[PDB]
């Protein structure tokens, strides 16, 4: 019960690209608690947005993101070279269990 | 309306529970009981818990539901959501509502607790306030939100017309028969219900809507 | 509150195998934990979650009777009792505290631990 | 019409007690009248518990009548409460039957005849077995008599006859 999400997202210094993972409605489309992380190779990974659309403090604002129905998205704004890393998003799948996705690449 | 945190419980005792009155609302579904015979189907006493609460989380405010709000803010009669964009998402950005996030244990059905004390473990409030803004979203929006408990109060006792010169199949107030419903020219005393004739045979009836001493004359046979 | 997994070792399928990782300070008994493994070419997998008081504990059905998650309130320490390990069953197992202290489970992983790795 | 229920028999012996405050007993009714010039007394009190262990205090202030079934200063449980206008706000005749029954009719101890007619029934479902007025008082009793009320053409009493005072009536 892994939420699909793209194999890489490509972009570039001093734009903009959208990370979304997509679900079902039994997860995605019933609770409002998807949450980001960003992780580097060899390091776990690191919250950067919580709850749709908060983000905890020490992250950068230029994380963000918005949820539509059962589909995801997490939208990085003004995307740096250190910023490429491997995305990965969560959601509650209810019954105190939570899944995450797949993991999308994201480049520069 | 209070916040979920701490909710307005108000408890109904000696009421008419006349639920025309209020039945465009966001949701209204209660269990137990017929939503189209509230009057009817009543119960000894009635708890309305009153709080405000987002609209992502008006899903959460049900039986057997779970969520941030649903497990540690107000858990659980009808629940009843109503859109409040107009009246509580101030342009300014409204605070008053605030939310519990975090809890030491899980919270009991229709049980509230009122802190305003700071965890420390390094320090976390419990309680957060909902920024509703006028540029939120409908899941954004603010919404009032009743919760009502079930557990002597019912609906009014209902009426008919009146009908008078034709045969009727009368009912004033549990005395009962047939008979022809006219204007009486006798003078109750004002403490008096119906009149008796010498055979002990009802004559007359006052109308317990109107105060006026109907006569009453059986069907012809 | 810096988490340090350790015990990860290579052995044969079908043995048991304990993971533990260490908090800092006292801090963890105020807080949630969970477990999360990552399969090396995947993303990272939800194993488990461990209440505050240690009473409330929940896991994955992939996971569900055959890995244990224990902590020590005293010591600071938690432990993953994993039994039965398949030889697909190798991936980077690190501890995730939870953001907000106590019961919460509607907020995301704060502080993460430096993962320990197991081979099979 | 020939009516059986609980009547003051006629001319029986009602008890005088002029003030200047004994518990009196119940039994199953009592007559009441008070033709005192002024407010003097101004209520009653019902119960044989007449402590703490329930008991039914009616008190007439001039402005409105404070009705009160508690255990009683001690307004303990309360299971009813009602008020209405005063009672007493001449003679003030009274009966008080028991579902507390409360009559009155109010008038210029002479002789003649008037109708008492009904003030309110409350569901005390209570026992009374004593009661002492709170402040020209008389107590009568009721008795399981039998009587034959006449109705005039307007519906009020006019007279009435008791069966068992004499070989006449
Ligand atoms: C009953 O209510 C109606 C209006 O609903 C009013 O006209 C009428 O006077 C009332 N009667 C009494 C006895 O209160
Ligand atoms: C009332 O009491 C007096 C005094 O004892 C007695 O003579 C009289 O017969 C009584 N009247 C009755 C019982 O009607
Ligand atoms: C009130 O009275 C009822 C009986 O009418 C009794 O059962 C109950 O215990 C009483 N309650 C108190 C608090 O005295
Ligand atoms: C009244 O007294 C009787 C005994 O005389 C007792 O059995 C009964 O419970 C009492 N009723 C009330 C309502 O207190
Ligand atoms: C009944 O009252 C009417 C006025 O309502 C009056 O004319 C008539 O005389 C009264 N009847 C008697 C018997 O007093």
């Amino acid at each position: 019960s892994v939420l699909t999400q793209p194999r890489s997202v490509s972009g570039s210094p001093g734009q903009s690209v959208t990370i979304s993972c997509t679900g079902t409605s039994s997860d995605v489309g019933a609770y409002n608690y998807v949450s980001w992380y960003q992780q580097h190779p060899g390091k776990a990974p690191k919250f950067m947005i919580y709850d749709v659309d908060q983000r905890p403090s020490g992250v950068p604002d230029r994380f963000s993101g918005s949820k539509s129905g059962n589909t995801a998205s997490l939208i990085i704004s003004g995307l740096q070279a250190e910023d490429e890393a491997d995305y990965y998003c969560s959601s509650y799948a209810g019954s105190y269990i939570w899944v995450f996705g797949g993991g999308t690449q994201l480049t520069v | 309306f209070a916040s979920v945190y701490a909710w307005n419980r108000t408890r109904i005792s000696n009421c008419v529970a006349d639920y025309s009155v209020l039945y465009p609302f966001f949701a209204f579904k209660c269990y137990g009981v017929s939503p189209t015979k509230l009057n009817d189907l009543c119960f000894t006493n009635v708890y309305a818990d009153s709080f405000v609460i987002k609209g992502n989380e008006v899903s959460q405010i049900a039986p057997g539901q779970t969520g941030n709000i649903a497990d540690y803010n107000y858990k659980l009669g009808c629940v009843i959501a109503w859109n409040s964009n107009k009246l509580d998402s101030k342009h300014s950005g409204n605070y008053d509502y605030w939310y519990r996030l975090f809890r030491k244990s899980k919270l009991k059905p229709f049980e509230r607790d009122i802190s305003t004390e700071i965890y420390q473990a390094n320090c976390y409030f419990p309680l957060q306030s909902y920024g509703f803004r006028p540029t939120y979203g409908v899941g954004h929006q603010p919404y009032r939100v009743v919760v009502l408990s079930f557990e002597t109060v019912c609906g009014p006792k209902k009426s008919t017309n009146l009908v008078k010169n034709k045969c009727v199949n009368f009912n004033f107030n549990g005395l009962t028969g047939t008979g022809v419903l006219t204007k009486s020219n006798k003078k109750f005393l004002p403490f008096q219900q119906f009149g008796r004739d010498i055979v002990d045979t009802t004559d007359a009836v006052r109308d317990p809507q109107t105060l006026e001493i109907l006569d009453i004359t059986p069907c012809s046979f | 509150v810096q988490l340090v997994e350790s015990g990860g070792s290579v052995v044969q399928p079908g043995r048991a195998l304990r993971l533990s990782c260490a908090a800092s300070g006292i801090t963890f008994s105020s807080f949630g934990m969970y477990w999360v493994r990552q399969a090396p070419g995947k993303g990272l997998e939800w194993l488990g979650y461990i209440a505050y008081d240690g009473s409330d504990t929940y896991y994955a059905d992939s996971v569900k009777g055959r890995f244990t998650i224990s902590r020590d309130n005293s010591k600071n320490t938690l432990y993953l009792q994993m039994n039965s390990l398949r030889i697909e069953d190798t991936a980077v197992y690190y501890c995730a505290k939870d953001y907000y202290p106590l019961l919460s489970y509607y907020y995301g992983l704060d502080v993460w631990g430096q993962g320990t790795t197991v081979t099979v | 019409h020939l009516t059986q229920d609980l009547f003051l028999p006629f001319f029986s012996n009602v008890t005088w007690f002029h003030a200047i405050n004994p518990v009196l007993p119940f039994n199953d009714g009592v007559y009441f009248a008070s033709t005192e010039k002024s407010n003097i007394i101004r209520g009653w009190i019902f119960g044989t518990t007449l402590d703490s262990k329930q008991s039914l205090l009616i008190v007439n202030n001039a402005t409105n009548v404070f009705i009160k079934v508690c255990e009683f200063s001690s307004a303990n449980n309360c299971t009813f409460e009602y008020v209405s206008q005063p009672f007493l706000m001449n003679l003030r005749e009274f009966v008080f039957k028991n579902y507390f029954k409360i009559y009155s009719k109010h008038t210029p101890f002479p002789q003649g005849f008037s109708a008492l007619e009904p003030l309110v029934d409350l569901p005390i479902g209570i026992n009374i077995t004593r009661f002492q007025t709170l402040l020209d008082y008389y107590v009568g009793y009721l008795q399981p008599r039998t009587f034959l009320l006449k109705y005039n053409e307007n519906g009020t009493i006019t007279d009435a006859v008791d069966c068992a005072l004499d070989p006449l009536s």
